[PDB]
């Protein structure tokens, strides 16, 4: 389980072995935003609510 | 509107087209891997 969605994704792109025509920190900025972050995180909550049951 | 939807307009502001792709099906597969692997040390990090 990551908490950050750009954690996930930097480790997905490495995994992946794909390099952001940006830059990785413009890449990990965007996904700190608070609303994608938050968006990542209410999914994540309903998820494990769905692993619960 | 849903977090994937969100994702992949990001992924494809950064990545190339078919990079982006690959990043997402990645991230959900590791995304459904760490669903099954959850503790409930891992729940109660939240």
């Amino acid at each position: 389980m990551q908490l950050l969605l750009s954690e996930a994704v930097s480790r997905a792109a490495k995994a992946a072995g794909a390099r952001p025509l940006t830059s990785p920190e413009s890449l990990s900025r965007d996904l700190e935003a608070p609303e994608v972050q938050e968006s990542y995180r209410q999914q994540l909550r309903s998820d494990i609510q769905k692993r619960l049951q | 509107p849903q977090v994937w939807q969100l994702i992949s307009k990001v992924l494809a502001r950064h990545f190339s087209a078919a990079d982006a792709s690959r990043v997402l099906e990645q991230l959900q597969r590791d995304y459904e891997r760490s669903l099954s692997r959850l503790t409930l040390d891992d729940i109660e990090r939240l």
